[PDB]
């Protein structure tokens, strides 16, 4: 995240890790025992780190739970990017609610102009190298599909809005994929990829949850 | 050694964290780099090994 800052001591507890020795990718607790997070983070072997603010501590309050299912929607492109989800089911069920929290699916889609949150432990800086110990936050506002594929032409698809700022200064970055983009309690998004980090006219692009919904719950009934 | 390996590491757009392997012509030696997760070009390695037996050589 950059251009953000240091979230409040578990003010985002549906907030996960995803390991494979270390921390590659962030996530989304959605319910006990399953995990929502791009499908570009799969990965054989995943372990989800979760309800620990500090990425680097070892037997504090946080849980090291193993993926035991790790399910990449079966259209995503990985040249396109589109449809940029996957679920993780985890191997036992996570202790709830205090650092650890499962985050609303959406009911209807969020507009342009609705102020989201967006988390990670990613880079913090758009020309340098500088990864955090502590979650990073961001509020930034969607932005219509319009800049978005102006912004992005040709490369736009339904299944992706912009948010934050044409200016540049605030965005995601490496270190962020998987992770959510909350808008009024509810995840209507994954960060997904952008053409560098918190550059002008470039901002980050994100998986649309609302269009998944249907395909989450149905995922998660049969597995 | 093949010409994509003169091409400097690419990121690319996607935003994991997870390090690979390219070779820096410039140090002729194949060091670590941050890789995005999509796009990846030729100048990326699971490992120090594969990228000099494939990228080492004159």
């Amino acid at each position: 995240i950059v251009g953000g800052y240091t979230c409040g001591a578990n003010t985002v507890p549906y907030q996960v890790s995803l390991n494979s020795g270390y921390h590659f990718c962030g996530g989304s607790l959605i319910n006990s025992q399953w995990v929502v997070s791009a499908a570009h983070c799969y990965k054989s072997g995943i372990q989800v780190r979760l309800g620990e603010d500090n990425i680097n501590v070892v037997e504090g309050n946080e849980q090291f739970i193993s993926a035991s299912k790790s399910i990449v929607h079966p259209s995503y492109n990985s040249n396109t990017l589109n449809n940029d989800i996957m679920l993780i089911k985890l191997k036992s069920a996570a202790s709830l609610n205090s650092r650890v929290a499962s985050i609303s699916l959406p009911t209807s889609c969020a507009s342009a102009g609705t102020q989201c949150l967006i988390s990670g432990w990613g880079n913090t800086k758009s020309s340098g190298t500088s990864y955090p110990d502590v979650l990073k936050c961001l509020k930034a506002p969607i932005l219509s599909d319009s800049s978005c594929k102006s912004a992005y032409p040709g490369q736009i698809t339904s299944n992706m809005f912009c948010a934050g700022y044409l200016e540049g200064g605030k965005d995601s970055c490496q270190g962020d994929s998987g992770g959510p983009v909350v808008c009024s309690g509810k995840l209507q998004g994954i960060v997904s990829w952008g053409s560098g980090c918190a550059q002008k006219n470039k901002p980050g692009v994100y998986t649309k949850v609302c269009n998944y919904v249907s395909w989450i719950k149905q995922t998660i009934a049969s597995n | 050694r093949p010409d994509f390996c003169l091409e400097p590491p690419y990121t690319g757009p996607c935003r994991l964290r997870i390090i690979r392997y390219f070779y820096n012509a410039k140090a002729g030696l194949c060091q670590t780099f941050v890789y995005g997760g999509c796009r990846a070009k030729r100048n990326n390695f699971k490992s120090a090994e594969d990228c000099l037996r494939t990228c080492g050589g004159a």
